[PDB]
RNA sequence: GUACCGUGAGGGAAAGGUGAAAAGAACCCCGGGAGGGGAGUGAAAUAGAGCCUGAAACCGUGGGCUUACAAGCAGUCACGGCCCCGCAAGGGGUUGUGGCGUGCCUAUUGAAGCAUGAGCCGGCGACUCACGGUCGUGGGCGAGCUUAAGCCGUUGAGGC
RNA sequence: AGUGAGGGCGCGAGCGAUAACGUCCGCGUCCGAGCGCGGGAACAACCGAGACCGCCAGCUAAGGCCCCCAAGUCUGGGCU
RNA sequence: CAGGCGGUAGGGGAGCGUUCCCGAUGCCGAUGAAGGCCGACCCGCGAGGGCGGCUGGAGGUAAGGGAAGUGCGAAUGCCG
């Protein structure tokens, strides 16, 4: 039995946020909380929400109890990209690719 | 339906060279050797025509599948009546038939069959003669057929 | 006991009850064949010059087959010459029954 | 400056190979001796406001 | 049918002596003894040669005016990096190298050759610490 | 009638990238880089079937030769005995009982010694 | 003939598809929301509106084999190891050591070339048709062969 | 139909300086199209030889037979 | 049974596949069409054709013939 939360269309670049998700893979639920609560990176916030919404789905939908949870697996898939023109010198223009993420966290009961 | 313009200059762009966007190398551009309209017809030698006509008629004649009628009693306009007359010739639908006659009534009675194709006598042509397993021809329709060929 | 034999181009070291496979021979899928001893070692030793004069290996033709594909492929650059050929080689499986002599 | 420029698309295996060092290091932390909650060393625990065993700010 | 492939070996150790032997013509046999091409099942891609011990490598002899007309070179990396070393200059300084070095040049280069060179143990004088392995007085 | 490319062009690219599996980097990912790589491996096959043939011969000779020198003599002679001795064994089986059945091979040096002179 | 671009005349896009039915997801949970988890609808929700099918490049997570004294068109032939599918024998994936190994196209007397083209992937992309010739050729007729426009018929019928 | 940019080596001549991977003819050959295979370390045209496919089979070719690297540290006579 | 089978420009021959037509008021198809993802299996020298498993959810088109917008890796190609 495993619980799952996914936050989609998060307006932040996967590279940056994946760096965070890697810090908490496999960690205890209580472990991860503090690691996020004090990570000096914008990602943490978003990662945290999913992590917390994940835990809730565990106890409120999937019957499993709070104090056994851990990050069974977690990942960041990329999603669509807000494309925007940035005007450059000599009248050439660029395109700013503003990426987005589909964060997932899978929480699981430590058996025994 | 586009502009004639050179979309950019020849050299110094860095992009490849181009003409108008109508160029069939573009998307949206023209077709290179796309099908215009055409006239797929030709004059077959009139002789070869009628030679084919006989050749096909007689082919059926060999198969036996040719039947010469001289009259149809039960028919007058309704299909059921043609269907009952069909029993005589052993025309059950187990074989496709080419019904040739002048009498509009008979034609109208039977045309609505799947296993039957109606036809005026002038309309005899080798195509229809071959797609049909059988052949059934009015005695004086067969007159013009003969009269046709030679 | 063993023997060297020679069928189809080449030579093999047989032994009774061997599952060996050579080239396409001709006895129907079940017959037999006498196969010439080039040297009959084992406990004995008999050297053939060229061939041992009496000895003989009777083998059971199991059946005939075709080997796995081989992709013969050729290609010469800047001439755009390219050919593709496939090759299944035929053969025959022999049951080594006994060594005569 | 005649404006240098990459010669070849940096291969997949070569860029990830560079990012070998990018990985983060988890914050280092200690229990606050009263509240036992998690807190970075040498800072005043934001849960109560104690450091050196003395209340220092009125959290 | 398939060619025999050896299972794991219990490599023979060999002592060989070097007073009076010609530098080169000794080496070339060490090299074949090293590769193990003297063994009936020798396989190209495996360490399965022999362990070779050399005593009296100082005593190695060479004809001609080689003894000081021959010059070994070594390239330091820098401008002016080429060092040049006479024969006995090498000898009475590092006798070991002289036979040592004439052999590496007879072993295939790359991973296996480098490994095979490793099994050769070279010494000046009549001494060798390998009473342990009990090396054999190979007497070529 | 217009006949659009449709399934065809992809199906043929499929057939290749199948063969290209195992190749490093883009040689297994891109079609155009797989087909090049396959060409090369194609000729490498061919020409190596040949080369493989002489290389087992090559091996065998060393091993025959190595066995011979245990009985004093070399290989270059050991043949000439065997040849004018009328024996006709090939190198594969020669190098076989070389390794496996040394008593028979050692017997074969005899016929050879006795013959060559 | 729009956005949009040009003072202007003029130029000139991209943008189709839930499902048979909206039955378009009430309600609870996490969250500021966004978005998810249950619940419910449906035959299908890996049909959820960014909606049929959902290829390829590209980016991930998990697993197997693998790599820190070895110089390399990236393969290949051989042997061995490990991990799977299997009576068997075999076979799949991986690769340690060994052998061998000068990309593709085009231009060329000549290219691995320090000569040209290509970042990768998908799609669009180049020897056609009409009249007239000339060879071969499959047939009809043969000292002869053939109709054109057109007219009659027909609605994939032909005949004058 | 394509070709009408050829090239290298041997030989025979002119040109050149009995220079050039020079040039231009002649007669051959090979590369071109055999950058497929073995030797010449490497090396289009030098020596061997014209690859239909398969083989863990045999003889030779040029070139070689101390180790890298297959085969003689072969045998008999000399010189440096 | 004997012999031939390197090959660029090029010439000849024989094939596979795509689209659409006659065959079709037919046959296949919700006991699953086309397309998609796999395969270590069968056939073919090959281009390819089948078979089997997962996906997909409404079309498909035989033997035999026909007519073309018919086969991409390169165009500093065009679009994404
Ligand atoms: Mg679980
Ligand atoms: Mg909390
Ligand atoms: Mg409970
Ligand atoms: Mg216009
Ligand atoms: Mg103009
Ligand atoms: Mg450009
Ligand atoms: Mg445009
Ligand atoms: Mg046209
Ligand atoms: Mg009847
Ligand atoms: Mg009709
Ligand atoms: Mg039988
Ligand atoms: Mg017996
Ligand atoms: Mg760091
Ligand atoms: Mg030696
Ligand atoms: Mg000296
Ligand atoms: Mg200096
Ligand atoms: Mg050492
Ligand atoms: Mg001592
Ligand atoms: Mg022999
Ligand atoms: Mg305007
Ligand atoms: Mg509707
Ligand atoms: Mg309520
Ligand atoms: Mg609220
Ligand atoms: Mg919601
Ligand atoms: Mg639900
Ligand atoms: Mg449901
Ligand atoms: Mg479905
Ligand atoms: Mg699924
Ligand atoms: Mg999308
Ligand atoms: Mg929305
Ligand atoms: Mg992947
Ligand atoms: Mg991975
Ligand atoms: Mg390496
Ligand atoms: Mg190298
Ligand atoms: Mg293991
Ligand atoms: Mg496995
Ligand atoms: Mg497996
Ligand atoms: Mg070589
Ligand atoms: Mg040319
Ligand atoms: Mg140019
Ligand atoms: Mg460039
Ligand atoms: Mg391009
Ligand atoms: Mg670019
Ligand atoms: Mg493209
Ligand atoms: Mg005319
Ligand atoms: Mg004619
Ligand atoms: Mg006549
Ligand atoms: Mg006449
Ligand atoms: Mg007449
Ligand atoms: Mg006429
Ligand atoms: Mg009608
Ligand atoms: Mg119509
Ligand atoms: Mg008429
Ligand atoms: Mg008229
Ligand atoms: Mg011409
Ligand atoms: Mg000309
Ligand atoms: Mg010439
Ligand atoms: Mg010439
Ligand atoms: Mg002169
Ligand atoms: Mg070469
Ligand atoms: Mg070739
Ligand atoms: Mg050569
Ligand atoms: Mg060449
Ligand atoms: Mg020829
Ligand atoms: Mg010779
Ligand atoms: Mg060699
Ligand atoms: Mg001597
Ligand atoms: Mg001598
Ligand atoms: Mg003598
Ligand atoms: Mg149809
Ligand atoms: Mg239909
Ligand atoms: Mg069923
Ligand atoms: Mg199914
Ligand atoms: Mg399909
Ligand atoms: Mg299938
Ligand atoms: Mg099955
Ligand atoms: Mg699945
Ligand atoms: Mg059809
Ligand atoms: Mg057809
Ligand atoms: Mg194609
Ligand atoms: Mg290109
Ligand atoms: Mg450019
Ligand atoms: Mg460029
Ligand atoms: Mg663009
Ligand atoms: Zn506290």
């Amino acid at each position: 039995m495993e619980a799952k939360a996914i936050a989609r269309y998060v307006r932040i670049s996967p590279r940056k946020v994946r760096l965070v998700v890697d810090l908490i893979r496999g960690k205890s639920l209580e472990e991860a909380r503090n690691i996020l609560r004090y990570t000096n990176k914008r990602g943490a916030y978003f990662v945290a929400k999913v992590l917390e919404s994940a835990a809730a789905n565990a106890v409120n939908n999937h019957d499993m109890l709070e104090d056994r949870l851990y990050v069974k697996a977690a990942y960041v898939d990329e999603g669509p990209a807000l494309k925007r023109v940035l005007p450059r010198a000599r009248g050439r223009a660029d395109i700013i690719k503003k990426r987005t993420s589909h964060i997932t966290v899978i929480l699981g009961e430590k058996h025994g | 339906a586009y502009s004639g313009r050179k979309i950019w200059p020849q050299k110094h762009t860095g992009r490849a060279r181009h003409g108008d966007i109508g160029a069939p190398i573009f998307v949206g551009g023209g077709v290179v050797f796309g099908p215009k309209p055409r006239d797929y017809s030709y004059t077959l030698p009139k002789k070869v025509r009628k030679k084919g006509l006989a050749m096909a008629v007689a082919d059926r004649a060999r198969e036996g599948k040719l039947l010469l009628v001289e009259a149809f009693a039960g028919v007058n306009g309704k299909t059921k009546e043609f269907l009952a007359w069909a029993k005589e010739a052993g025309l059950d639908g187990s074989e496709s038939v080419l019904l040739v006659t002048g009498n509009e009534l008979v034609r109208r009675a039977a045309r609505n069959l799947p296993w039957v194709v109606t036809l005026a006598p002038e309309g005899l042509n080798v195509y229809d003669i071959v797609r049909t397993e059988r052949l059934v021809m009015d005695l004086d329709a067969w007159e013009v057929f003969q009269n046709r060929i030679g | 006991m063993f023997a060297i034999v020679k069928t189809g181009g080449k030579q093999y070291r047989v032994e009774p009850g061997l599952k060996l496979r050579v080239e396409k021979l001709d006895a129907e899928p079940g017959a037999t064949v006498e196969l010439p001893v080039l040297l009959l070692g084992g406990e004995k030793t008999v050297v053939g010059t060229p061939v041992v004069e009496g000895a003989s290996v009777v083998a059971e033709v199991l059946g005939h087959g075709r080997g796995k594909k081989i992709l013969v492929s050729k290609f010469k650059a800047k001439v755009q010459y390219r050919r593709k050929k496939g090759h299944r080689q035929p053969y025959t499986e022999l049951l080594i029954k006994e060594i005569r002599g | 400056a005649k404006h240098p420029v990459p010669k070849k698309k940096t291969s997949k295996a070569r860029r990830d190979a560079r990012r070998s060092h990018h990985a983060l290091t988890p914050p280092i932390l200690v229990p606050c001796p009263e509240c036992k909650a998690m807190k970075p060393p040498h800072t005043v625990c934001p849960e109560c406001g104690y450091y050196a065993g003395r209340k220092v700010l009125e959290v | 049918m398939k060619t025999y492939v050896p299972k794991q070996v219990e490599p023979r150790w060999v002592l060989i002596d070097a007073e009076g032997k010609t530098l080169g013509r000794l080496a070339t046999k060490i090299a074949t003894l090293l590769r193990g091409k003297h063994r009936p099942d020798w396989t190209p891609n495996v360490a399965m040669g022999d362990f070779v011990v050399v005593v009296n490598a100082d005593k190695i002899r060479v004809t001609g005016k080689k003894l000081e007309q021959k010059i070994y070179t070594r390239y330091s990396g820098y401008p002016g990096g080429l060092k040049k070393i006479p024969l006995e200059k090498m000898l009475a300084t590092h006798p070991e190298r002289v036979l040592e070095h004439a052999v590496k040049g007879m072993l295939p280069k790359g991973p296996l050759g480098r490994r095979l060179f490793k099994r050769l143990k070279v010494y000046a004088g009549p001494d060798h610490p390998h009473q342990a392995q009990r090396p054999e007085k190979l007497e070529v | 009638p217009r006949a659009k490319t449709g399934v065809v062009r992809r199906r043929k690219h499929k057939k290749i990238l199948k063969l290209a599996k195992g190749y490093w980097g883009l040689r297994s990912k891109s079609f155009r880089k797989a087909r090049e790589t396959l060409f090369a491996a194609g000729n490498y096959a061919y020409a190596h079937r040949k080369r493989r043939k002489r290389d087992f011969r090559r091996l065998w000779i060393v091993r025959i030769n190595a066995a011979c020198r245990q009985h004093g003599l070399n290989y270059s002679t050991f043949i000439h005995g065997l040849k004018k001795a009328g024996i006709e064994v090939d190198r594969k089986n020669l190098a076989d009982l070389a390794v496996r059945e040394p008593q028979v091979f050692a017997e074969l040096v005899e016929r050879a010694k006795a013959a060559q002179g």
